């Protein structure tokens, strides 16, 4: 059968696992002490595309979790999922990070690699045939960068068939704290582009906006934005993980939505968002989730696609639905923006049905956009890295480590050439 | 005074907090052949034909730094300012220390 | 083994390490024993 | 289900026998540290005075 | 009496500000040639 | 694991060393003794002290530092203080004779004698530790024991330990106030050696200290136990991060990484917000905007430096207590919009933001106002050359008439050192404009 | 049970250890001195 083996990196990643581990114990119904209730057959059928077994009725996820900080697993441990998870598992280092790309991934990963490599293959023999894997960091999270970057270099070379599937989230474009972030992030993106077969955007300042719009509670937690995000690549595996008249898998998802292959980064779309009082105030039909679903402020990733064009879209739906109103609702937002997609390609959107809901609601959803909406984005950190390296600032650190300017030349060189590439094609 | 096998994360100053590297060490030996003669008498006295470490042993300014972007003539001179002093450049714990930097133009 | 430790002396440059081919596939196809339907509007 | 069932019983009864020892010989071990470490601060200062 | 174990939508969540003082217990150590970690009893403040 | 080692060179610098230990003691609870109660935290020396205290099987919380004297006196009613069981004995280095404020008679005279003992003590407190992040070095720039001891020992420790940090705190000198006149003989002479070997070096000065006191402290007399309260609160405050995690924990090697633009300056400043009496605590509200607008007030500075005279590089905020992502990032952003806050063009980002849920705590008997968020501001600007600016014609008149030098000359140095931190001082200050300049 | 890693050993307060030599040799030949004999630390035999 074909299951699916997860990586957790970045302290990040470590927060947002724990998040995503806990949804999926919740909406399978296992409890925190790990015995399943059984309750659901479907999900009790079609938990091995995910999770193997234990004795005793408890599911032990198959995910890798490896830091250099002791401190974030000791809470993640101490989580109330925690327990579910491996001492196995827990691969770490001696070392703190000083949040570094190039010690990161060169200097501390050097004794770390071979462990964490050795946890995950003795997962893959474990496991009979893999989908491929799937990744959850942040390319502005030093640690993440540092050991992502030398991983997925790796498994492409054991596993250059499978799926390599990349969660990462963009620091703020207003302020990203670390300063010599727009060098990690140019470095690893480099690496990443060649490496990756899949990227998801995804920018913090939005779910702020986002609180601000539908949330409405002032105050949330940085969790509440894990749970957020959660949900969301847990709906794109609700079609792997649950029946439907819809192809689940992420190559034909790929393969419809990769029409040239560097075309990586791509933009989530979520369903229902709603406050206080319109949840009794809403009538939940098919339309006003379709006109919800494409709303700009709907939109969490990176920026409004209104500054560019749509290349191509693919939207999911979880829930009791019908051919009929999907397939207006299609035309309906065909007829509503005709031109402000791309003439390369009529019919860009490509549409899947999950007819099992989710727990707590009916009709939902969940998007994935590619548009021409990530020019600004690496186009701001062009004149960043221009500026920071028109007089190499805060270089000497990694000259130390090894690291020189010829490097950083090609690195700019690349997204250079991806500026040009995503603008001549919609240009 | 060789590194060992296999089992190499167990002999590390990660728990020996040294600042100073121990001794380089490796794994490789040439295919050694020699019956091996004695060469001295009762005393560790070499036969005057064999010859030893001929008496080589017997018995600040220098710092870690990158020459990185400070003044050329400033720089030249911190070279020069950390070595030439082999009372801390050949033994006794090693007296050694290491150096980088670039050029300028 | 012993895994090698890449180090900083390089790496992949400006990703010429790709795969893209524009070729053509020959040896075209099977033979549509059905001949042509009609006979071109003749006796 | 008799292959089934066996392996369960097999299992937990095994499974609950090694826990509870090892939280038992834990604790042993400690209580014994802290009883001979008293037991070492009691006479010495006696023997200071 | 809240309506316990509720939808656990991604959205919202409750919140409680009693807690005073945070305090985490080392549960990882060295300590000779094997790391060695060790079992995660008390939490955040300890409990 | 997660641990560092304080030192306090000069006479100055032990009784500030003292507070920060007394200081350390409340929130740990300990008692003078060297025992908790009956509560079972005792060990092998693994908890909240264990970054700090060394609590053996012993049972006896043991702090890591070294208190160095040239001087008896000093160091022997300390030892017949309150807390001296709790110190070890043989830790509280002290002397017989004193340097005379002179560096070199530090530096030479009595220095070697003495840090073949004190490195005995480095060595076998590095082989107790684990990891050891740094050392804390306590001094001071006019250090009439200071000046001369702490340069030789930070040699030595450098040049036999180089792969770690090493953080340096001296009160800098009073700019219109000298209390001795051989304070810039050591105090140049102290710079200039430590250029090329410091890690982090970060000032302080009394008068501005004081200046604020009576400005809303509304004391106008405290005492040193109120300096020695406000610098030890701001060393606490910086590692709570060690003592306590929040929303992310960072590092002093963060610190030197992220603030340090290029190497030879490495002086960030040091400030603390929510300073306020008690009182005024009581009947006002505090929140992240106005102590983000009294944060970088220009009078809320110890350093006599108008950041307008000149432009910012770094700032780091550790924000300890309650606080949420949410205002601060609103409140930062404004910072960013304002228009007399002038950071180099050259820097984008220079903000390091610390959460930490932890309200910093009050000391019985003490000043302080009860805080639940606190914010430590370490910034580094171009407005500090001025200090060394005033230091140079104040030095280069000394020097031409050269007083005080047959002192000097008569216990063995000669006039070429004098001359090379001269041009060491020309180079900073030369690079200080250049760099200075955009 | 007695299975490896379940041994457990009898690493409590431990004041008496004295040995005694069970065996000898006497006269020209070997042998083990008279039986009655205790153990580490005065322990007895068995039965
Ligand atoms: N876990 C967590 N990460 C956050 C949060 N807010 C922003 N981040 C960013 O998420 C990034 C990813 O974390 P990691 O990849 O583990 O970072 P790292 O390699 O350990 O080093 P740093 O990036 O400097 O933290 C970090 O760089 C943070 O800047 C938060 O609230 N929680
Ligand atoms: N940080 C701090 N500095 C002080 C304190 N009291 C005085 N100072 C200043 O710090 C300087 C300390 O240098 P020294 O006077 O040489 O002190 P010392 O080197 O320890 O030994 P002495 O020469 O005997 O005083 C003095 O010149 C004072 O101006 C204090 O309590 N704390």
């Amino acid at each position: 059968m074909r299951e699916i083996v997860h990586l957790q990196a970045g302290q990040c990643g470590n927060q947002i696992g724990a998040k995503f581990w806990e949804v999926i114990s919740d909406e399978h119904g296992i409890d925190p002490t790990g015995t399943y209730h059984g309750d659901s057959d479907l999900q009790l059928e079609r938990i091995n595309v995910y999770y193997n077994e234990a004795t005793g009725g408890k599911y032990v996820p198959r995910a890798v979790l490896v830091d250099l900080e002791p401190g974030t697993m000791d809470s993640v441990r101490s989580g109330p999922f925690g327990q579910i998870f491996r001492p196995d598992n827990f691969v770490f280092g001696q070392s703190g990070a000083g949040n570094n790309w190039a010690k990161g991934h060169y200097t501390e990963g050097a004794e770390l690699v071979d462990s964490v490599l050795d946890v995950v293959r003795k997962e893959a023999e474990s496991c009979d045939c893999l989908q491929g894997f799937q990744l959850t960091h942040s390319l502005g999270g030093g640690t993440g960068s540092g050991m992502g970057t030398l991983l997925i270099s790796k498994i492409r070379e054991e596993y250059p068939d499978r799926i390599m599937n990349t969660f990462s989230v963009v620091p703020s474009p207003k302020v990203s704290d670390t300063v010599v972030e727009p060098y990690n992030a140019t470095l690893s993106v480099h690496q990443l582009v060649e490496n990756t077969d899949e990227t998801y955007c995804i920018d913090n300042e939005a779910l702020y906006d986002i609180c601000f719009r539908t949330l409405k509670l002032t105050t949330p937690t940085y969790g509440d934005l894990n749970h957020l995000v959660s949900a969301t690549m847990s709906g794109v595996t609700t079609c792997l993980r649950f029946p439907g008249q819809l192809n689940a898998d992420l190559r034909k998802l790929a393969v419809n939505m990769v029409p040239f292959p560097r075309l990586h980064f791509f933009m989530p779309g979520f369903a229902p968002l709603t406050s206080r009082g319109s949840q009794q105030y809403r009538a939940l039909t098919v339309p006003e989730l379709t006109q919800q679903m494409f709303d700009a402020k709907n939109m969490m990733a990176a920026c409004d696609p209104r500054h560019g064009r749509y290349l191509t879209v693919a939207a999911v739906f979880r829930g009791r639905m019908s051919m009929k109103e999907v397939d207006e609702q299609m035309l309906n937002v065909q007829n509503k923006n005709s031109s402000y997609f791309v003439e390369w390609i009529p019919n860009n959107v490509k549409t899947a049905v999950c007819d099992i809901p989710p727990r707590g609601l009916k009709m939902s959803a969940t998007f994935i956009g590619n548009s021409t909406a990530i020019q600004e984005l690496f186009k701001r950190i062009s004149e960043q890295f221009t500026a920071m390296f028109r007089r190499k600032a805060f270089l000497h650190w990694y000259t130390g480590e090894g690291m020189d300017e010829m490097e950083f030349t090609e690195a700019e060189s690349n997204m250079n050439d991806l500026v040009s590439e995503y603008q001549q094609y919609q240009d | 005074n060789y590194s060992a096998n296999q089992y190499e994360k167990a002999y590390l100053p990660t728990y020996l907090q040294n600042w100073s590297p121990a001794r380089p060490t490796k794994e490789k030996i040439a295919a050694h052949e020699g019956y091996t003669q004695i060469i001295a008498n009762d005393r560790g006295h070499l036969l005057p034909s064999v010859p030893r470490s001929k008496a080589s042993p017997w018995g600040i300014p220098p710092a870690k730094v990158t020459l990185t972007a400070r003044t050329t003539t400033a720089a030249d001179n911190l070279t020069k300012w950390i070595h030439k002093n082999p009372d801390l450049l050949n033994a006794c714990n090693g007296l050694r220390p290491e150096i980088s930097g670039k050029p300028f133009d | 083994a012993k895994v090698e430790i890449p180090s900083p002396k390089d790496f992949l440059k400006k990703h010429s390490k790709e795969k893209t081919l524009p070729p053509k596939k020959k040896f075209n196809r099977c033979s549509p024993k059905k001949p042509a339907v009609p006979l071109r509007t003749d006796h | 289900e008799i292959t089934d069932k066996a392996r369960h019983e097999a299992f937990a009864a095994e499974m609950k026998h090694n826990d509870k020892v090892m939280c038992m010989a834990h604790d042993r071990e400690q209580r014994h540290r802290k009883q001979l470490c008293r037991a070492i601060n009691d006479f010495q200062q006696n023997f200071q005075k | 009496n809240p309506v316990h174990g509720l939808p656990f939508l991604p959205g919202s969540s409750f919140t409680d500000s009693t807690k005073t003082a945070f305090h985490r217990s080392q549960t990882l150590n060295y300590r000779n040639g094997y790391a060695v970690v060790r079992r995660p009893t008390m939490g955040i403040g300890g409990d | 694991m997660r641990e560092c080692i304080s030192i306090h060179v000069g006479q100055a610098g032990v009784q500030i060393g003292n507070a920060c230990w007394e200081l350390y003691c409340l929130e740990h609870g300990i008692q003078p003794d060297g025992q908790m109660p009956s509560d079972k935290t005792i060990g092998g020396g693994d908890d909240s002290f264990n970054t700090f205290f060394s609590e053996t099987g012993a049972g006896k919380h043991v702090p890591r530092a070294v208190f160095v004297d040239l001087e008896p006196t000093v160091v022997d009613e300390v030892r017949t203080g309150t807390y001296r069981q709790l110190f070890h004995p043989e830790q509280l280095i002290t002397g017989k004779e004193d340097a005379a404020n002179n560096y070199a008679r530090g530096h030479y005279t009595i220095g070697k004698e003495i840090v073949d003992l004190v490195l005995d003590r480095i060595r076998k407190l590095a082989d107790l530790c684990t990891g050891l992040q740094g050392f804390l070095i306590f001094h001071s720039f006019g250090g009439g024991t200071g000046s001369g001891f702490a340069s030789l020992l930070m040699e030595r420790l450098s040049v036999d330990y180089g792969k770690k940090s090493k953080l340096e705190f001296a009160i800098y000198p009073a700019p219109q106030v000298s209390t001795a006149v051989v304070e810039p003989y050591n105090s140049i002479l102290t710079t200039h050696t430590t250029l090329e070997h410091s890690d982090c070096a970060f000032m302080v000065d009394n008068e501005a200290i004081y200046d604020i006191c009576r400005r809303n402290l509304d004391i106008e007399r405290p005492t040193y136990t109120n300096l020695n309260r406000l610098i030890g609160q701001i060393v606490s405050s910086i590692t709570a991060s060690l003592r306590f995690d929040g929303a992310l924990n960072v590092d002093l090697t963060e610190f030197q990484t992220n603030l340090v633009p290029y190497p030879r300056i490495h002086f960030p400043l040091a400030t603390y917000a929510p300073v306020i009496s008690a009182e005024k605590a009581y009947h006002e509200q505090l929140s992240v905007a106005e102590i983000t607008n009294a944060c970088f007030e220009p009078a809320n500075q110890m350093v006599k430096c108008d950041p307008r005279h000149g432009k910012y590089m770094a700032c780091c905020m550790l924000y300890r207590g309650d606080v949420v992502p949410k205002d601060v990032n609103a409140a930062i952003a404004t910072i960013k919009t304002k228009r007399t806050i002038q950071f180099v063009d050259w820097c984008p980002t220079g903000f390091k933001v610390g959460i930490n849920y932890q309200p910093p705590t009050v000391v019985p008997g003490g000043d302080l106002a009860k805080v639940q968020r606190a914010v430590c501001m370490l910034s580094n600007t171009t407005a500090i050359a001025e200090a060394w600016a005033r230091l140079d014609h104040k030095f280069d008149l000394m020097y031409a008439k050269r007083a005080f030098v047959h002192w000097y000359v008569g216990e063995g140095m000669e006039e070429g050192e004098f001359s090379e931190a001269r041009e060491d001082l020309a180079a900073l200050e030369k690079d200080y404009e250049e760099v200075g300049v955009d | 049970p007695f299975l490896p890693g379940n041994s457990f050993n009898r690493n409590i307060g431990k004041e008496r250890f004295h040995k005694s030599q069970h065996w000898g040799f006497c006269n020209n030949v070997r042998m083990l001195v008279s039986e009655n004999k205790p153990g580490v630390g005065g322990d007895l035999l068995y039965g």
